[PDB]
């Protein structure tokens, strides 16, 4: 008797009637599919937790005065067919999903990619097809965690992703970087309180994509040759690795 | 066998508690004491008011908790001096507390003085043989 | 509800392999919360050469399982070894000592943020005689670290 | 027991949250919660989104404190 | 100084004041002495290999730590 | 105009008194004490919080954090370079 | 038969009903233990009485009318995330906990530090798992006890710290002394009652925290080397204590 | 991180603030996620550079986490002046041997 | 006989996982190696240690309040002089220091470089003076 593996699931039991019998069945082995594959989730994830950690460094993205980079998302080859006779395309869009904050700590991979767990206790047509349809609601429990899983990676990539963007449209001068001021206080109080260095933080003008494409600014990768550099017995050479199935195409 | 030196008795976390309480409130004392005494260091000692003599140097273990005159008192009368005192005792008692082992009356006598500090003042007249607590001119 | 020990690691245990360590003739001892294990050169390498026998590897397993039987924050892995060529040479060895034996310790994953390394070469011995060679008793690894909390 | 093949538990350090067996030797077993554990897989629905949100529950639905709604938790 | 016999025994002494010779700064817990070239080469290889370098003055333990300082 | 300066109820944290009016919580798994008075949090601790995020913080002379924050039933903490859990019961 | 042991109060019992017998074993369990743990913590505070009356000397710290000094409190490093684009730091911040007021005795640590203690006179899945759930029960009254023990000693290491921190800051400058006024009256009355020496003391003037920075005064200590000391046989000697686990780090 | 060198290469190294040395030489395996000061402070007391710092370190901490193997003490001090960046930096003088971090003027 | 890692990665997808944090990791060095703007030690303006006898004695303070103040003490303990010159702001140069063995050079060097910009610090040991350099 245990909820928390198949085995057990199975071993708890060694038209209306039938359909009645399918429904439970279905409906006891999906949460526990769930449960278990969410539990194998989160041992995965606390196994890699340090390469997750290096991955998904919010930390090594944030601002100057701790400040959470905006997230900018982008699109290519938009095209919007409105009705006949009307259509709007355009090259790329950029727009700005979560605008810039101040933040105390930087956020972490567990927010994002963690999977609630919690061990769900619970208990011819009657116990002969329950343990099939109990499997059947096990892989469906199993199929629900992967897809919650699945939508908690995408959400963590569109976050760290809008965060890189914002860093790579900065250095191409398409988004302002955020305006912080500081109004420094003195010693300010009373005789019942009083602040030693009082500093007011605020900032004054967000991030905003920037629409004078006259002012970006773009950037221009290059690889390596042989220029500058040359017995310097330059040459094409056969003998090499060949691979043995040459002509795939 | 593997062991290390200090096998002590069994300890209490009310008394683990009370001693990292104590050792804080140590260091905020050791802080403060020596900011103040950066601030202002001492000039006089107390010894001049206080000067020891022969008699003075019976030695004492006291543990006492209470008002300043009836320990004044029993010191002078060990240490076969006259007891006297000056001015108004005041309604709020001058409430002193030695715990020490086996000092000479005279460091006793300065300890009681530097404990009364601003409400009580001792002296020690060795010609007259005299012992006098005075209660400063407070109210 | 909560552990009632740190995982996987025992008193029994630890004393245990302590006297095994101690018996086989790898110094394991304890002064405080600091503990040292001392290894004999011999034991663990080849005649004067960063290059560990293959036997060894049952040695420094033991060893990786006392270092993981304890909660720390740093380790040290030091070596020292006797007068052969030259200051710069056994420097360099006992540097090349202490990599490898600290990149085993690391791989074999014990419970430490750090675990420096260096080697003095034959700066500080433990004994006066100083007849021999990896066989001498002032050539030697050391592992030092402090038991946390 | 915990302090086994040593002397035997002498007493429990509050201060550090151990066991401190009858030689010098610490133990490895804990005797108060607040001892350092490393603990990493922790049990409950909604954690990294202020708990669950107590509420009588009129769906099989579990909301977190912050609006996000737990669907591993959430009856089905 | 004899580095490696056995107990690494070895003496260097002190000169208080900052002269031309000797003005490489030497902190024995919290009394500050100085010394040259060579014994700060010295005292930094006995540092390396972490010995203890109390501070003695007429056979007497004055402060124990000795941590180099600027040159 | 002028945000708030902090929370007073901070150094009554620091100083380990619970906050006047508020229930303490079962902070497991590492040295930390927490209250929650306002429907937030208020954690006494020598570790540094890495994740949930903090509103506010004051730090004691001796190195003790009080942070005041919105209630979460986990903390991580980093206790020497090393990153655990705390387990925060009584919500 | 005794309440007043664990071994008594197991000694005397040598779903639904489940549960309720859980609860009152818990429930008569707690408070038999947050008593003993009383009454123990009482026993070691008396032992140790004498020492607390060093430590925690209140009279010491009174000033020269019979006044108690107030309570400061002290925070650094204080940030305050009032939201988004706004933050407010400051270096220290200083308070009032408890305003400085005539005394006529001076508290001691057991208004403080005292465990109230009454001895507490009450009363398969029938007294058989009744022993363990009321050792649970004795266990978790003891952590309440000890929880109890642990407040009170925060709130008078709170008092404390806060008179010698106002004595630091007196000292530094940064608080003003109280002020008192005697109205001195001569020999006062009628002829029903009279009082000879009349004397009326009044705080004209509380303690309060200095906004003026620039008359705070700062103290630096130092530590003696050498200097003006120095056979002379200056020397930096190897031969000392070797520690036998030299490098930890 | 391709765009951005092409947008503005670098021009000045770290080596010339952290002048690697004897003794900086010695090796770590380090692994870290904390405060940028206790790792620093661990580094030098390992180097046997007296630790020093500069600057009101600030409320939020500037956190770090290094996880490497077995590279020299100097190395391990450049990696973490290069993720500290604009909150903190790290100098080594070897002359006085001081390791000293010091907190950027922010605020 | 030698044994594996316990960390390898031997998964057909960790192995993949872990090179991708290792070019993470490595892109984001070269990135924060971009980024970082150094001073050179050359064209550093912070004050050097000032050498002088007195004010490499060890200190203890607890300070937080007007740079003027602990400067001037700082001074007097040192037995040197003490200057200003410039004008006082009207809000006053802020600075901390809360250090429990550090010496007066040191100390110094940190009020230099926390007071920034708003005021510098110079030490004249030959004639033994601490002057406070306001700025305009």
């Amino acid at each position: 008797g245990d909820t928390g593996s198949l085995a057990g699931l199975q071993a708890m039991a060694d038209k209306i009637r039938e359909m009645a019998l399918k429904e439970t069945a279905l409906s006891v082995g999906a949460q526990a599919g769930l449960a278990w594959r969410a539990k194998i989730i989160d041992e995965q994830l606390n196994k890699q937790a340090r390469n997750l950690d290096a991955i998904y460094d919010f930390n090594s993205l944030v601002l100057e005065h701790n400040i959470l980079p905006p997230v900018l998302l982008e699109g290519r080859n938009t095209l919007n067919l409105a009705d006949a006779q009307s259509i709007r395309i355009s090259d790329r869009t950029y727009k700005v999903a979560k605008q810039a904050h101040f933040i105390t700590t930087p956020p972490t991979w567990r927010q994002y990619l963690w999977m609630d767990y919690v061990k769900p206790e619970a208990p011819k047509a009657e116990k002969e097809i329950w343990c099939i349809y109990t499997e059947r609601g096990w892989k469906n429990g199993i199929d629900q965690a992967n897809t919650i899983l699945e939508e908690n990676i995408a959400r963590i990539k569109e976050d760290f992703g809008g965060m890189i963007l914002y860093r790579k449209l900065l250095a191409m001068n398409m988004v302002s970087p955020p305006y912080v001021s500081h109004t420094d206080l003195g010693v300010t109080g009373d005789g019942s309180e009083i602040h030693i260095d009082d500093r007011v933080l605020r900032i004054t003008a967000l991030p905003e994509l920037n629409v004078n494409s006259a002012e970006w600014r773009a950037a221009v990768a290059k690889d390596e040759n042989a220029l500058e550099r040359f017995q310097a017995k330059i040459v094409i050479t056969n003998k090499s690795w060949q691979p043995i199935i040459a002509p795939v195409s | 066998k593997f062991k290390k030196p200090p096998i002590n008795n069994p300890s209490d976390d009310a008394t683990i508690k009370l001693a990292e309480a104590a050792v804080s409130v140590s260091d905020s004392m050791l802080e403060m004491a020596k900011v103040e005494k950066v601030i202002t260091p001492p000039s006089k000692d107390n010894t001049l008011t206080i000067p020891n003599a022969y008699n003075l140097q019976a030695r004492a273990s006291v543990d006492w908790s209470g008002p300043i005159e009836e320990l004044t008192a029993r010191i002078a009368k060990a240490a076969h001096f006259r007891f006297r005192v000056l001015g108004k005792s005041p309604s709020v008692p001058v409430l002193i507390s030695i715990s020490t082992k086996d000092e000479s009356l005279a460091e006793i006598l300065r300890d009681i003085d530097y404990q009364a500090g601003k409400k009580a003042s001792i002296h020690v007249y060795p010609n007259s043989q005299v012992v006098e607590l005075r209660y400063a001119k407070i109210y | 509800k909560l552990p009632c020990r740190v995982d996987g690691a025992c008193d029994a245990t630890i004393i245990k392999m302590m006297t095994d360590l101690n018996k086989k003739g790898i110094k394991v001892a304890s002064v405080g919360q600091n503990y040292l294990i001392s290894i004999p050169a011999s034991a663990l390498f080849a005649d004067q050469s960063p290059r560990l026998n293959w036997a060894s590897y049952s040695l420094l397993n033991e060893i990786a399982a006392f270092l993981k039987q304890f909660r720390k924050i740093a380790i040290t892995v030091t070596s020292y070894s006797s007068k052969y060529v030259s200051v710069k040479r056994e420097r360099a060895l006992t540097l090349a000592r202490s990599r490898v034996v600290s990149e085993y310790l690391w791989s074999q994953g014990v419970d430490s943020r750090i675990i420096f390394t260096q080697g003095l070469g034959s700066d500080k011995p433990i004994t006066s005689y100083t007849l021999g060679g990896d066989r001498s008793p002032n050539a030697r690894v050391e592992i030092t670290f402090r038991r946390a909390v | 027991g915990c302090c086994s093949k040593m002397g035997g538990i002498n007493y429990c350090d509050s201060s550090a949250g151990r066991l401190v067996c009858n030689n010098g030797f610490y133990s490895t077993c804990y005797c108060t919660r607040h001892a350092v554990m490393d603990l990493q897989f922790l049990m409950g629905c909604c954690l990294w989104h202020g708990g669950v949100y107590p509420q009588l529950n009129s769906s099989g639905l579990v909301v977190c404190n912050d609006g996000y709604v737990s669907e591993e938790c959430s009856l089905q | 100084c004899d580095l490696t016999k056995f107990r690494w025994d070895c003496d260097l002494p002190v000169q208080v004041k900052p002269s031309p010779a000797s003005s490489l700064l030497v902190y024995c817990g919290s009394s500050y002495g100085y010394i040259t070239k060579q014994q700060y080469d010295i005292l930094a290889r006995y540092q390396r290999a972490s010995v203890n370098m109390v501070l003695d003055i007429n056979g007497e333990y004055i402060d124990s730590p000795c941590i180099g300082a600027e040159r | 105009g002028i945000p708030p300066s902090a929370n007073d109820l901070l150094l009554h944290v620091l100083e380990g008194v619970p906050p006047p009016g508020s229930r303490r919580l079962v902070v497991s798994g590492g040295d930390a004490r927490a209250w929650l008075s306002n429907e937030k949090m208020y954690v006494r601790t020598n570790l540094t919080i890495l994740s949930p995020g903090w509103l506010a913080s004051m730090t004691s002379a001796d190195g003790t954090h009080a942070y005041e924050m919105q209630k979460s039933p986990v903390l991580l903490v980093s206790w020497h370079g090393k990153v655990m859990q705390l387990k925060v019961e009584g919500l």
